[PDB]
């Protein structure tokens, strides 16, 4: 019978800086074992300097992403062009989300943006609503292979003090957006490598109190 | 249909000797000689392509046989046991062993197992023993160069040289005088064909001889390239124009 | 929740420098059987714009009407309905799209994949692609069906990036959708020799060629296959 | 698959199309679906590839054997030979095979031998998926003891119009001619049995 | 009701230079209720190590197998299995159960003591044999531990730099993973010698 | 996999991509698929790989043991009725789906083996997931009368339609020439397109980073 | 069942067999499968008696209520009608529709609805479980603008293979003539069809 | 355990005053497809039995293979194979009787249902029935398939009871017979217009009539017959 569903693959990853964001997507979008293009970006400027990416099945991730925009603007013409905190929007979202509890979205849910304080945030939602602010999350295909190594590299977990002997942990300085960029793209070409998913391009939208930067680079093509 | 000897055809005797083992050994005595020599970089085994009518075919008479691109075997006795047993001991090699470790069995544990299957004809139901002995020649990697004798009995020995057949004794006694542990491949080639001259009754040229060595590997007989880990079969059994070319010696 | 009758296979599709070119057989399959002949999958509306549907024939008429219908409401109360307010590629891809995730979100969906081919009024080229889940996705060479297996490999090999495509002429891009379709006819079971083929130049306007054949068939090798192993004769 | 054995005056001829499917892909368009099991018995195949072809295969051997043993077989006897097989081992096949033969003293002959097991010996026969849709056609245009240009025009017609319409049949139309003469191989390709 | 995933574990193998690394977790579990912190995965029979994660059932039945073959190996060929040949031994036994195979995915290590070679390879549970000169993963936790090997690996890493490498990439792997963890061991391997860490890491 | 068989005018070539896949997960990024049955006869697999190399074997024993036996260069009708027969019996169960090439003494050919048991004859074929992409530019650029270096190029470009568009395919092709008069020629990773790409960055570790309990040499030797 | 509607010079041509099952049971031989929905509109069911029949049923009430507000309604019309309750209800009917009718200005028209709720026009059409194996003699035999006698003879031979084969159809051919000339209504029994 | 699929539809039968008269069309159906009309689904063996068969002809063809066989051996060392040690009616049919109940009870039947028809050497008639199930009885009259619902109402007006058999001639009896095959011919839609039918008389022996025809149908009334309840003309 009709199967309301499909996936279309893709890999998505947020990191909160200190004084940024970052929310990457691959830009690859497949059928099975087919490649429907090579550039279909998934990663999305919303306004109020919030990005949002929703991975999974793509038609529904669409839906939610236009659902969302159409919020932001709704809710400028209903509270004097308020800006849309991401606490807010996240809290927006979970409401759209919980909307189709008993026909879901089909998908991973990641915002980011700079909270009010100007901290770097990043939100994760399931399918169906639930959510929670964190350091970094990769969600998609591949996130089950960038998700240890990002445990390991950025919260330098399992790493303690040479010569300590696992008595005193690593300490975890904070990172430059600079240095969380390489992060990405050495996890997203380790992605490419293992994973049939992902591939093709990667671009990452950096969102500073300035506003929402956007950078590209290519990736395996097989 | 109806096999109803499932006893044993080999007995002990009341003096203690299997005589069908005896007689066995006696019909390989009566044999064709062929012989073995280890030299430091090869073997060589050789043997007498005696042809019945000069309408027989030489290369038809293959007394010669590859059992692993790294092994060779020859005989004395009767040639019909002989050519079974080859096949056995091909097919076992695969069996026993390429297919479960993924490469050819070590020479004696190839010649173990032909030894295995000698036996079982010594006390199976319904048999007599095979009427050969085998000289086996081989390298593996981990025991390098090799020769083996296996009778009739199930039994084997390494050799430095020896030979079995007709003219036995006088060619082991005129092997134990020439063999040292310094003999280039070439030399024990060389030696072997002076061993066979004297048990060689008749004519004695390239396609009334047969030889093999067991020596370096030959890529250009491997059929095919590309896998440097991969070299030729060390087995390589002479050309007639080979054996007379050398026979100006 | 249905199951598709009279079926239509690929559509397939490129961009090159100056517009894209789009093209479909012109078959309905009834299962295994190859039923009608006559079918024009590729539906022209306006003059910047061609839609190509495969899929169920019968979701495909009412697609077909839709469009119509769209034509006639643009036209109401628009003295600019032939310029500047005319019909965009990007509008009627919109709407069908809308209509599709729509249809898929109500358990009866609209049983078809469709590409949207056209000039936008920019100069743009207008390439998308929507199916019978409300998927969408661009690339610059596109297809539906087998023409997603067989086609798309043929066509990359012409556009493989987006800087190909200015370098793409129209001969070259005509080319390659030529020889994709004789590919399809040499190895899809559901498809058909005679196929419309339509360019959307962004200045030559819509040409649109009915009733073309595959032509330039290797078959004489056959005469040298015998057997399936050891038959000699 | 579209097949067909037809016998006329100075024997028999087969005739098949030549692709075949794994779904909608086809995965051999240039197949040879006409099989030789004896140097003057042929059969047409139908049904499951690997099936149709082992069994072949088998009843080759059987006639080789049969031919050591007992000199030439008769077409009847292939016909039996291939309806053992069939209908013995009916769980586990998928075949539809028609058996054609020239032998001097019947001259040309058809067997049938569908699904199940049952053989049938008849003027003519046709199988496989495009079968269907000419069953009007030949039951109207045919006639015994054709010439033999007329049989392959017959045929050629047949098996155009079967490939027509059934989407699992195409390519080439492949025949092989079975007369006292010998054995002759056709070959009709597209642009030529499409503008029939 | 999916063998491969009633217990747990992992195993990871990878080379270095003139040496190769072992390890795997310690745990052995029935679905949720975690019941030994001691079923280690690794094994050896002679100079060759093998590792076998999967249903701990098959996991010792394995074991003890290619004990009684290996031993019967020496008492024949005079010699020590090599990691090549070994492999082998276990691809074609995995084989001999193709239509109802060891629930497993062994992973074999080893240096070659004649050549002196670093030698990897894993298997699926009816024997295809992957050989690779990098590393080879196994266990519930296996995608996670591609992800890991594949960013923290270079090539010719010294022993104890290996050591590093190899602890971090299962450590780690093995917390992404409900059924991996409760202790893990390492072993370096090199022609001359072979020393084994046991691994502080979370309990959860 | 995407595999691929051209015969040329004194020969026949065959080619494999070199990508092993666990779902979505590549498992072995450089594997060959192309088996040697006998020295000139070479076959490549799709389909459940344990089976693709047990089935090449087991008949590659035994064309061995054969060849011995008659005293005879193997045929590649011999391998090709030897493996369909073994297939037939296992009722499609051992999952090998094979294209096998060769020259022997009555000439060069190409041949293609199902998992069930049937066989096909032709002068270019394809097996496997890029079977599609592949014999899209074979169907495209296949021509008779070929030459060694011109069925090289064919068959080298088929598979590279399978690395780059399908996701069961990618990173190398093997090659292997078999002709009429010389040694089957193997080229392994004739093409190495998809090399990865100098990582942003080194993970390599500070010594002691690791937390250790207990530490113990164990004893390999008598 | 086996149905056909067929266009010539004057204008055009509906046929039937006159047999509904129900299994192998034939509920019915003497069905009338020729349909009325106007005067110059007719129609060939299959399918589900009762999803057909009330269809028809339907349709004539709409035609009737358009011809008293817009006069005759175009065969199109007729077609257009069927569509939209074939289409919009394909969930719940099993209708495979022939639509066929005259004008002066468009002469003979036929319009096929299948399974789909798709329309097609032709110049013939052919339905129903028989119409597989006359695909190919239909193809083969089809001239346009024949004459009434050609046309009521490619019917006549056409359904008597359908009936010869498929067992779903028999009894008596039905056939109804659309001409300027108005409405004529033929049959054809058994012993007349059978031997030809 | 198996499926049919050449078939074999009605066979039937009745037993007169001096023998017995079994029928049975001559069509091998194919599902719906009305394959092969040259089809002899009566088995004459030797002179005194007919059996008719109805069901997969495969199996029936197999039967026929059999009996043969069963002829043959009974010849084998019996100087008396032609005079008291004749296969009887009884015989065959006990012999029959056994294999269908063998064949199910090893879940593999024979897919047929069976009429043995025939005279014992006593004069007296034998009339059984047996199908895949092992199941036997018999009947002044017996038909298989559509036959037991169509044609043994008929029959059975001629032959109500036994006392009916000596009444009833074969005259009557084979008129009875053809009717039923019409009436079959008319309500059956897996049937044939030619049939075959034989009479076992102990008189006159085996009579084995072949290319009858069904004829005098009435089908006028139906031109008298349109629409389906509303419509005139
Ligand atoms: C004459 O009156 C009658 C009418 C009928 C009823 C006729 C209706 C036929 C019903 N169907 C047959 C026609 C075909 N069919 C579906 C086709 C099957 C192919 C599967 C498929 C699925 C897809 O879905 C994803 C496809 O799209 C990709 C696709 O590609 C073409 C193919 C299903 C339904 C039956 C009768 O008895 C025998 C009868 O006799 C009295
Ligand atoms: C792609 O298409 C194909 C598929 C196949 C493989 C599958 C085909 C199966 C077709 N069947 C046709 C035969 C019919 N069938 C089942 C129904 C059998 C009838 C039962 C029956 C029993 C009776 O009494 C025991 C009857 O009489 C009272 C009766 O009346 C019809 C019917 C199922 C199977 C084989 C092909 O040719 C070799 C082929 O090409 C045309
Ligand atoms: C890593 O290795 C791989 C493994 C596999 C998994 C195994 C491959 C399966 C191959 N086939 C795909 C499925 C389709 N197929 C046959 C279709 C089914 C036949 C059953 C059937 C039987 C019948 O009885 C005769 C039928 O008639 C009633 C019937 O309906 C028409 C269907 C044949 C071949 C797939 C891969 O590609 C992504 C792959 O990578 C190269």
């Amino acid at each position: 019978q009709f199967n309301p569903y499909g996936d279309n693959g893709g890999t998505i990853l947020g990191i909160a800086g200190e004084d940024f964001a970052v929310l990457a997507g691959d830009t690859r979008n497949i059928t099975d074992y087919s490649i429907n293009s090579r550039y279909e970006p998934k990663v999305f400027d919303c306004g109020d300097n919030i990005v949002m990416s929703a991975n999974g099945f793509a038609a529904d991730g669409d839906a939610l992403v236009k659902r969302f925009k159409n919020s932001v603007k709704w809710y400028h013409f209903d509270h004097n062009d308020k800006k849309l905190s991401i606490n807010s929007a996240a809290r927006n979202i979970q409401h759209l989300l919980y909307g189709k509890r008993f026909f879901p979205y089909y998908v991973h849910t990641i915002i980011a943006g700079l909270d009010e304080d100007g901290k770097g945030a990043v939100y994760s939602f399931d399918p169906v609503g639930s959510y929670e602010r964190e350091q970094c999350r990769a969600g998609g295909a591949a996130a089950s292979l960038i998700m240890p190594f990002l445990d390991n590299q950025v919260n330098f977990k399992n790493q303690y003090e040479p010569g300590t002997n696992g008595k005193v942990k690593k300490p975890l300085k904070y990172l430059s957006v600079e240095e969380v960029i390489k992060l990405v793209r050495d996890s997203f070409t380790s992605a490419t490598e293992r994973h049939i998913q992902v591939g093709d391009g990667l671009e990452i939208l950096i969102v500073t109190k300035d506003g929402v930067r956007k950078e590209f680079y290519e990736l395996k093509r097989d | 249909m109806t096999d109803r000897y499932s006893f044993s055809l080999t007995t002990f005797s009341p003096s203690g000797k299997l005589g069908q083992i005896d007689y066995a050994l006696t019909a390989v005595k009566q044999g064709v000689t062929s012989l073995g020599i280890k030299a430091t970089n090869g073997v060589v085994i050789a043997t007498e392509k005696k042809s019945s009518s000069p309408l027989a075919m030489s290369e038809t008479l293959s007394k010669v046989s590859l059992l692993t691109p790294d092994i060779g075997a020859v005989y004395s006795g009767m040639g019909p046991d002989y050519r079974v047993l080859v096949d056995k001991s091909r097919k076992v090699a695969h069996t026993s062993y390429k297919r479960i470790y993924g490469e050819y069995p070590p020479t004696k544990l190839l010649v173990s197992e032909v030894a295995k299957i000698m036996q079982e004809a010594t006390q199976s139901g319904g048999v007599r023993p095979f009427g050969v002995s085998l000289l086996i020649a081989g390298h593996d990697e981990f025991n390098g160069f090799s020769l083996y004798q296996v009778d009739p009995s199930g039994s084997y020995f390494p050799w430095k040289a020896t030979a079995i057949g007709k003219g036995s004794v006088a060619a082991k006694t005129f092997l134990e005088k020439r063999w040292n542990d310094e003999l280039e491949l070439e030399d024990a080639i060389h030696i072997a064909l002076l061993t066979l001259k004297e048990s060689v009754e008749g004519e004695f040229n390239g396609d009334t001889i047969e030889l093999a060595i067991i020596g370096d590997e030959n890529p250009d007989l491997l059929g095919y390239t590309g896998i440097p880990t991969d070299k030729g079969p060390r087995f390589r059994k002479l050309t007639s124009q080979e054996i007379n070319d050398r026979l100006e010696a | 929740t249905q199951q598709p009758i009279v079926t239509g296979t690929s559509v397939i599709s490129m961009k090159y420098d100056n517009g894209v070119i789009i093209a479909a057989d012109n078959l309905g399959s009834y299962g295994s059987l190859l039923r009608f002949n006559g079918v024009e999958r590729l539906i022209p509306v306006g003059d910047n714009t061609v839609v190509g549907i495969s899929g169920d024939i019968s979701d495909m008429q009412h697609i077909e009407r839709l469009l119509k219908d769209l034509v006639t409401e643009n036209a109401y109360d628009n003295p600019l309905a032939d310029a500047e307010e005319a019909l965009e590629p990007s509008y009627i891809f919109e709407y069908l799209a809308t209509v599709m995730y729509q249809r898929r979100s109500k358990m009866n969906p609209l049983w078809n994949a469709i590409i949207v081919a056209g000039v936008q009024s920019n100069g743009d080229q207008f390439l998308r692609y929507v199916n019978l889940l409300g998927v969408t996705y661009s690339s610059p060479t596109l297809a539906t069906g087998f023409g997603a297996h067989m086609a798309n490999p043929l066509l990359r090999k012409v556009v493989d990036r987006e800087s190909d495509i200015p370098k793409t002429t129209v001969q070259v891009a005509e080319e390659a959708i030529v020889n994709a379709m004789r590919v399809l006819y040499y190895r899809d079971a559901r498809s058909s020799r005679n196929f419309s083929l339509a360019i959307i130049d962004k200045n030559t306007g819509l040409t649109f060629k009915k009733n073309l054949q595959v032509e330039n068939m290797k078959w004489d090798f056959a005469k040298d296959i015998k057997g399936y192993g050891t038959q000699k004769i | 698959t579209s097949i067909m054995a037809v016998t006329f005056k100075d024997g028999v001829i087969l005739g098949a199309d030549s692709r075949t499917t794994t779904g909608a892909y086809i995965a051999n368009r240039v197949t040879d679906k006409l099989t030789r099991v004896h140097d003057k018995i042929w059969c047409c195949r139908s049904g499951s590839a690997a099936d149709t072809q082992a069994i072949a295969d088998i009843v080759q051997y059987h006639l080789e054997l049969y031919t050591s043993q007992y000199g030439t077989p008769s077409t009847e006897t292939a016909a039996s030979v291939f309806k053992e097989l069939c209908y013995e081992n009916k769980d586990n096949l998928t075949a539809g095979i028609i058996v054609a033969g020239y032998d001097d003293k019947n001259k040309g002959e058809v067997y049938t031998i569908p699904l199940g097991g049952s053989v049938h010996k008849l003027p003519y026969a046709i199988a496989g998926s495009g079968s269907t849709f000419i069953y009007g056609y030949c039951d109207k245009n045919f006639r015994e003891n054709m010439s033999k240009e007329e049989t392959v025009d017959f045929i050629k017609h047949s098996l155009s119009q079967a490939i027509k319409w059934d989407g699992s049949s195409g390519g080439v139309i492949r025949m092989v001619v079975l007369t006292a003469a010998g054995v002759e191989r056709l070959i009709f390709y597209p642009d030529e049995y499409e503008q029939l | 009701s999916d063998p491969s995933s009633i217990n747990g574990g992992i195993v990871v193998a990878m080379t270095g230079k003139d040496c190769v690394a072992i390890a795997c977790d310690l745990r052995l579990g029935s679905q949720s209720l975690g019941v030994s912190n001691k079923f280690e995965k690794i094994f050896h029979y002679g100079h060759v190590f093998l590792g076998i994660t999967g249903l701990a059932t098959d996991v010792t039945t394995l074991n003890e197998m290619f004990r009684y073959k290996t031993n019967l190996y020496k008492l024949k060929e005079e010699r020590a299995i090599e990691p090549e040949t070994f492999t082998q031994l276990v691809s074609s036994s995995l084989y001999e159960r193709r239509f109802g195979p060891y629930f497993v995915g062994p992973v074999v290590a080893g240096i070659n003591s004649k050549s002196g070679k670093p030698f990897i390879a894993g298997f699926d549970l009816i024997g295809c044999i992957d050989e690779a000169k990098d590393f080879i993963v196994s266990g519930t936790a296996s995608d996670q531990l591609f992800g890991m090997c594949e960013s923290l690996y270079e090539p010719n890493l010294e022993p104890e730099d290996l050591f590093e490498t190899i602890s971090q990439a299962l450590l780690n792997a093995a917390d992404r993973d409900a059924l991996s963890g409760w202790g893990a061991v390492v072993y370096i391997i090199k022609k001359d010698e072979v020393v084994k860490r046991y691994l502080k890491m979370r309990q959860d | 996999t995407t595999i691929v068989g051209v015969k040329f005018n004194n020969g026949v070539v065959i080619a494999a991509d070199t990508r092993s896949t666990q779902g979505p997960i590549v498992a072995d990024k450089n594997c060959a698929k192309l088996h040697r049955i006998s020295p000139k006869i070479w076959c490549a697999g799709a389909g459940t790989a344990a089976d693709t190399e047990a089935v090449t074997q087991l008949i590659g024993s035994n064309i061995e043991l054969h060849s011995l036996y008659t005293s005879r260069e193997p045929r590649v009708v011999s391998a090709l009725q030897m493996l369909k027969q073994h297939l037939f019996k296992y009722q499609g169960h051992i999952g090998a789906y094979l294209i096998v090439a060769g020259v022997d003494p009555t000439g060069s050919h190409l041949f293609s083996i199902h998992a069930h048991g049937s066989t096909d004859v032709g002068y270019y074929l394809s097996l496997g997931s890029g079977s599609l992409a592949a014999m899209a530019v074979l169907e495209s650029h296949w021509k008779q009368d070929l030459t060694k270096e011109e069925a090289i190029k064919l068959a080298s470009d088929a598979i590279q339609a399978g690395i780059w568009n399908d996701l069961g395919s990618g990173s190398n092709v093997d090659v292997c020439v078999m002709e009429i008069g010389k040694d089957a020629e193997y080229l392994r990773n004739y093409l190495t397109p998809n090399v990865r790409e100098e990582k942003q960055k080194s993970y390599k570790f500070p010594r002691g980073t690791t937390a250790v309990l207990k530490e113990s040499i164990v004893n390999i030797c008598d």
